[PDB]
RNA sequence: UGGCGGUAGCGUGC
DNA sequence: GGAAGATCGAAAAAAGCACGCTACCGCCCGCGTGGTGG
DNA sequence: CCACCACGCGGGCGGTAGCGTGCTTTTTTCGATCTTCC
């Protein structure tokens, strides 16, 4: 749940970001690549 | 003893060995870890006595 | 006795890598797509990696270390399965030569007919159909009243992909 | 006014 | 007389390192890429 | 044509390689012998 993993609202704008949004962060972006890249039918190599 | 249990019997091996096991994975060659071997401890830069 | 690797580039520094590499004389090969349409407009017809951040490398590794390769102002790393680097068959280069086609899809569609969402004013939460692309820093939607559907010119970046 | 890392200090057999 | 269980030491990997409290400092991606203005 | 501001998408960093380097205890694995036999 997002309140277990909070955006601390800091000074000036900028916002406080938990390792765990920054791991969610990359395992998401990883997942949209592999699924964008086997669309599109890559090399085997590529695709491992 | 340590020559008996050395496996090595040149130059050429010893230097492959090193290089082996300073960089594992990377493929062993003569001109690789010659350069490896002079500049870990005899190279200005990398090595440096105060 | 040269050989075929595959290796991953730094973000948007492909050019970089392969200028570095084509000075230190090793063959350069990457997919290049065309017939690509993203939001950001301004003749979207303009060519794209295919395949982004992979590089393959024709060298032979006595002439050039693979150390030397790995950095080369540009390369993020190669790409091992396991302690050494993997070496692509030559039929999967052979094959990517001649593969590219150009694809038609793309992961944001500016075509008209296509479902758009909005963000903003009453109609954020509601999808509209576009009508055609008309001008290149932006395109127009077609918005839906419940009476009518009109087309009236938007900020390509004020729409949102469906 | 929310937290991490570093630094220093306090009370811990006299 | 060669193959399977024993073992045996040697090396590699994992987990732990008291309890409360106070004060200060630094940080809370970031870098390419497009937009726009002078 | 150049410089400042906003916005989105990867990931060790930076470099034409290498960076480490003052603990102890427990658990796991492995090469090497070994050894014991069927």
């Amino acid at each position: 749940p997002p309140d277990l993993r909070p955006l601390v609202p800091l000074d000036g704008g900028r916002f406080a970001t938990s390792d765990l949004n920054d791991l969610y962060r990359r395992v998401i972006n990883r997942n949209n690549r592999l699924k964008r890249l086997l669309d599109l039918a890559a090399p085997d190599i590529i695709v491992r | 003893e340590t020559l008996r249990v050395d496996p090595t019997n040149d130059r050429l091996s010893a230097l492959v060995e090193i290089y082996r096991m300073m960089r594992p994975g990377e493929p062993p060659t003569r001109e690789a870890a010659e350069s490896l071997f002079e500049n870990l401890f005899f190279s200005e830069d990398r090595y440096d006595l105060s | 006795m040269q050989s075929w690797y595959l290796l991953y580039c730094k973000r948007g520094q492909l050019q970089r890598a392969q200028e570095h590499l084509e000075r230190q004389a090793v063959n350069c090969l990457a997919p290049m797509i065309t017939l690509e349409k993203i939001v950001r407009g301004k003749r979207t017809a303009v060519s794209e990696p295919l395949f982004p951040n992979y590089l393959f490398v024709e060298f032979d590794p006595e002439v050039i270390h693979t150390t030397t390769i790995n950095a080369t102002r540009g390369v993020s790393h190669f790409v091992r399965f396991g302690a050494s680097p993997a070496i692509v068959p030559s039929a999967v280069i052979h094959q990517l030569s001649v593969y590219k086609p150009k694809d038609i899809v793309d992961p944001a569609t500016p075509y008209p007919g296509d479902k758009v969402i909005i963000t903003e004013g009453a109609f954020e939460g509601f999808q509209a159909i576009f009508t055609e692309p008309d001008g290149e820093a932006r395109s127009m939607l077609l918005l839906n009243l419940i009476n009518k559907e009109i087309k009236h010119s938007v900020k390509n970046t004020e729409f949102r992909k469906l």
